[PDB]
RNA sequence: CGAAGGUGUGCUGUGAGGCAUGCUGGAGGUAUCAGAAGUGCGAAUGCUGACAUAAGUAACGAUAAAGCGGGUGAAAAGCCCGCUCGCCGGAAGACCAAGGGUUCCUGUCCAACGUUAAUCGGGGCAGGGUGAGUCGACCCCUAAGGCGAGGCCGAAAGGCGUAGUCGAUGGGAAACAGGUUAAUAUUCCUGUACUUGGUGUUACUGCGAAGGGGGGACGGAGAAGGCUAUGUUGGCCGGGCGACGGUUGUCCCGGUUUAAGCGUGUAGGCUGGUUUUCCAGGCAAAUCCGGAAAAUCAAGGCUGAGGCGUGAUGACGAGGCACUACGGUGCUGAAGCAACAAAUGCCCUGCUUCCAGGAAAAGCCUCUAAGCAUCAGGUAACAUCAAAUCGUACCCCAAACCG
RNA sequence: AGGACCGAACCGACUAAUGUCGAAAAAUUAGCGGAUGACUUGUGGCUGGGGGUGAAAGGCCAAUCAAACCGGGAGAUAGCU
RNA sequence: UAAGGUGAUAUGAACCGUUAUAACCGGCGAUUUCCGAAUGGGGAAACCCAGUGUGUUUCGACACACUAUCAUUAACUGAAUCCAUAGGUUAAUGAGGCGAACCGGGGGAACUGAAACAUCUAAGUACCCCGAGGAAAAGAAAUCAACCGAGAUUCCCCCAGUAGCGGCGAGCGAACGGGGAGCAGCCCAGAGCCUGAAUCAGUGUGUGUGUUAGUGGAAGCGUCUGGAAAGGCGCGCGAUACAGGGUGACAGCCCCGUACACAAAAAUGCACAUGCUGUGAGCUCGAUGAGUAGGGCGGGACACGUGGUAUCCUGUCUGAAUA
């Protein structure tokens, strides 16, 4: 059994930006970035134990990453999931 | 300094036969 | 005026892809000899 | 750090493993990407720890 | 670099 | 923060 | 206190050359005598790089067309705003599939790129943006065709092919309306629905296949009927009565919209039902299919657009009012009917005709063998759970695809 | 009913002009032929070089075809420039 | 080993360490995602979908392991017919793929040369295919020689552009013999006596050597020119170390090195001694390889093109003697 650790590892970071705020002070849903994989049901139950929440729904969306032009060179930057998860009325962060 | 890749074919105009 | 490239990823990969090079014996060799020469890009790759 | 975990018991490598996964990683990893984590070496201190626990487990558990 | 993911996005006429 | 090389002459105007 | 190289000058030998030196250069060079050569370039329509010429010449890519005011700015014919003018309108509009792969949105910059300028941009840099049980992929099934355990054949490589297993351009369960972002929505929010499985409870019950049967399941052309999308007019509601004559009137302008689902069952189409008995047929069996007999009624059953109720005393709604970082935000909200016309769309994979005679398999329904029938399993109702993963930006007759 | 008729989309290319360092390595403008069929088209397959395919021109087989393209024999050979 | 470090472009931020577990180097271990022979099935490579068996927070759902094909062996099942066989399932062992050349074998050109061209040449070359090794192949005479003699195979220099072959054209081209490198001989087709009896292969121990980290390693100063001297000038020292590289111009004596002398907890190749396992010494007698040798027909290889053509190999048809 390594279901604990593994609820450990599926959350990365919190997303910052004004459609996160937006979606938090209107949806009561909080957008997140998770592993490459982060099955829906993962980030549930991360999120239930991690963060004390109770959850309604998530929706999880996969953003490729952009292609730079750094100096003389081309560069691609790393594919991320990010997921929006839907709190109940009862929320803490 | 680079060789034309193509090459136009030209016709024979006059038969100047 | 129609021209002789109409891209097709299905037929692309069907045809050059490496699953079809490693079906015959001469798509083995075509990939051995890419492998000497070093290349990058082994093949037409989605 | 390296030889003061080696003698405990399995119970307890387990026990510290999960505590060093739950705090200090997780939440460590939380502070740096809302940026109120300031000394970022933590970070890597403790990502080596749970390397070295992982590495006492195999050598214990079978083999 | 290479993307590998052509999935189909058929939106309803 | 990231390291900016130096550019070719005709580089942009930053 | 200045090597090679570079650049001038002065001497010198019949010659290829040599010697001394001014300035730049900045650390290597090499006497004499022998030795070995990638040892000497003006040509080969020689090869590579650089730079001339024509020449500040042709051209600046559909003859759909621009004009003015204000704003920003160092600078405005090209950017933004405003008022006119012109062009497309079975498209030069709105959608996709294929193919591209961030070109999407915001901030900022004008070197190069844009056949000119550029404050502008599909350009540079940074940040942001793609939310699904119902869409699609995935997945179940199969066509052409591919591969192919054994197998047959072939100097080797290998060829062909059975059982199988892949292969959508086809078949298979399910969501609509409204609102919202600078950029996503049938994915988010509000409202109202639907589909397939697991588990549990209750009441009944024989269940059980790669096996059987049904169904799925199909051509061309033609014609009529019933409809709807949609349009026009009248009524109704709100506003107007008007800078050049007239216009309270049969006058002018705008609106008059509402889905899926659920219930009813119609126009139309198809077929005769019910009960009993029997049969070497359906590679075994069968209550199923097929066939043969009788009795009985004359109806039943299947399919089916649209309409009508509910969905919905909800949403939307012209306009009005209050503030504008003056882009827009908030609040409020009347009428919301009828008639006529009408499709290439639906009833219709229908009907009537014609010869060229018009896929397959699964899902689904149904009958049994082996096996078990105090079980298991199936049916009916209720409760709960689950529906994962991947695509979702933007262009898509084009400046983003192939040239 | 029709390899029926007129005529758009769609398919093709008979004539003329323009264009030949073009907007375009076969196009544009004005006319022109077929347009329910021996039609046209999307997607996916099969046929491979002395071979394929061809309502048959030596046509087509990735802008190349009286023998495609790529690598090799290979620095082929050249009484010729 | 260590007073420095956290690889580079590439600075910074935040930290570790300084007498020893900072960092770095070497040996032995652990982890080792997905694709790829890919091997559970499939597939457009880095993706999709499973079955069975082991253990677990809400049934929910999780974690691990196994599950390809072929060949051999063993077990259990098992047809058309009794037996049987084919076939099926299970377990173990081995193989699969990749890699520059060299080696052996199976196929095998043309250009070109001949001043044309067909025999011939190019050439058994290029190329394709198969198999193995660190080398491979070949190898202990049914061989040469000349009636004097040598005794496995392989490689190099001669013999020798010789003898021959050849539209006797272009071209191809030996052998005998001699000088060298290196040398090693055996076993089965079978019984008896004697039975570890030598030599071999696989696993332990011990010595030596080498590889994988390393340690010490001599000796110069003053003036002149100059941005700076390692240069000029003057006087010294080291050298079993003036091989090289760096250092503000050219360094034996500034630094890293160099000759030289040492170093190994652990893993390893090589040469020996000592144990175990398995086949196996020595003597007598006998035996001593048959569809084979040879032959007819058609080809190929030997320098030798069918010629007077020996010898070898083979597709086809025949076919002995056996000391």
């Amino acid at each position: 059994m390594i279901r604990e650790e593994r609820l450990l590892k599926v959350l990365r970071a919190p997303h910052v930006s004004e459609k996160a705020s937006t979606a938090m002070e209107k949806s009561n849903t909080i957008v997140l970035k998770v592993a490459k994989d982060a099955t829906k049901a993962e980030i549930k139950a991360a999120v239930q134990k991690l963060f004390e929440v109770e959850v309604e729904v998530v929706n999880t969306l996969v953003v490729k990453g952009k292609v730079k032009r750094h100096g003389q060179r081309i560069g691609r930057r790393s594919d991320w999931k990010k997921a929006y998860v839907t709190l109940k009325e009862g929320q803490n962060l | 300094n680079n060789r034309p890749v193509y090459i136009p074919r030209p016709r024979p105009p006059h038969p100047r036969l | 005026m129609k021209r002789t490239f109409q891209p097709s990823v299905l037929k692309r990969n069907r045809s050059h892809g490496f699953r079809a090079r490693m079906a015959t014996k001469n798509g083995r060799q075509v990939l051995a000899r890419r492998r000497a020469k070093g290349r990058a890009r082994l093949t037409v790759s989605k | 750090m390296k030889a003061k975990e080696l003698r405990e018991k399995s119970v307890e490598e387990l026990n510290t493993e999960l505590l060093n996964l739950l705090r200090e990683q997780f939440n460590l990893r939380m502070q740096a990407a809302s940026g109120q984590l300031q000394q970022s070496h933590l970070l890597k201190q403790v990502r080596r720890d749970v390397a070295r626990v992982k590495t006492l487990l195999n050598e214990k558990a079978g083999a």
